[PDB]
DNA sequence: TTATCGAGCTGTGGTTGAGAGTGAG
DNA sequence: AACTCACTCTCAACCACAGCTCGAT
C-alpha cells in the first residue's frame, strides 16, 4: 500500500540473527511504521507549533525525541 | 541511503499526518526517514531474540507484536491486530 | 528503567554488525531458483 | 516433561513497468 | 526556504515449488 515491503525486509535481514521472515511480518511492519511516522511527526509538529512555526525543522524532531520515552533509543541519532 | 526506507514514501506519510497548511523541511524528512528505519531494526532485534530463546527460525507477526509491547509500543498493538483482518 | 537500557544497548551494539550485502542462507533454494523456468523473469511451470 | 511429523509455508532471482528521484519554475 | 509536477530510469513485485518449519498431538 504505502511503504515497499522489500525495503522493510532488507532492513530486517541486515541483522545476521534473523533467518526466516513470515509473509505477514513486513505487512504488519509497514503499518507499524505508519503509526510510528505519524506519532514522531505530530510530536515534532507540536514543538514547531509551540515556537510559532509552520515548517517542521530538525530540532523539532529532536525535541520530540528527547521528550518521549518511547523514542529514547534514537537519542544519539539526532546529533550527527 | 539505500539502507533506509525511501524518503518519498516517508515524506508522503508525514505530510498526510499533518494539517494541510504544514510544511516540512528537507532536514526533518531525512531525520524521520532514518528514525523509522531504525524503528524496524530496533524491533527486529527483539523479535529476533525471542525466536532464538524459543528456538524457532521464522520471525512472525506475533513475534513483532511481542517485541513492540516490551519496547514501549503497546499502543500500536491494538490497531495492528485489527488491521490484519 | 533498567530493562530498557539493556535492550537499547544491545540494539546499539548490534548496529556495528549490520550486514547489508546480499547474503545467501538457503544455498539449495538458489540452485532450484537459478535453474527454473521463467516467463518474463517470473517463475512458471 | 520433551518429542513428533505432515500440512503449510518461505527463499530464491531475472524482468520491467509502477513509482521513486529529480530540479527548474 | 519548501512545494509542483513533468520527466528519467531505478528497483520492488511478481511468480512456482522442493523440502524445511513448528504446534496439535
Amino acid at each position: 500500500h504505502q511503504l515497499p515491503l522489500a525495503r522493510i525486509k532488507k532492513i530486517m535481514k541486515a541483522d545476521e540473527d534473523v533467518r526466516m521472515i513470515s509473509a505477514e511480518a513486513p505487512v504488519l511492519f509497514a503499518k507499524a511504521c505508519e503509526l510510528f511516522i505519524l506519532e514522531l511527526t505530530i510530536r515534532s509538529w507540536l514543538h514547531a507549533e509551540e515556537n510559532k512555526r509552520r515548517t517542521l525543522q530538525r530540532n523539532d524532531v529532536a525535541a520530540a525525541i528527547a521528550r518521549t520515552d518511547v523514542f529514547d533509543f534514537l537519542v544519539d541519532i539526532v546529533p550527527r | 541511503q539505500d539502507r533506509f526506507l525511501p524518503i518519498a514514501n516517508v515524506s508522503r506519510i508525514m505530510k498526510r499526518s499533518l494539517p494541510a497548511n504544514a510544511k516540512i523541511s528537507k532536514e526533518a524528512k531525512e531525520t524521520v526517514q532514518e528514525c523509522v528505519s531504525e524503528f524496524i531494526s530496533f524491533v527486529t532485534g527483539e523479535a529476533s531474540d525471542k525466536c532464538q530463546r524459543e528456538k524457532r527460525k521464522t520471525i512472525n507477526g506475533d513475534d513483532l507484536l511481542w517485541a513492540m509491547t516490551t519496547l514501549g509500543f503497546e499502543a500500536y498493538v491494538g490497531p495492528l491486530k485489527s488491521y490484519l483482518n | 528503567s533498567m530493562d530498557r537500557e539493556a535492550r537499547v544497548l544491545r540494539y546499539r551494539e548490534k548496529k556495528k554488525a549490520r550486514k547489508f550485502e546480499k547474503t545467501i542462507r538457503y544455498e539449495t533454494r538458489k540452485a532450484y531458483a537459478e535453474a527454473r523456468p521463467r516467463i518474463k523473469g517470473r517463475f512458471a511451470k
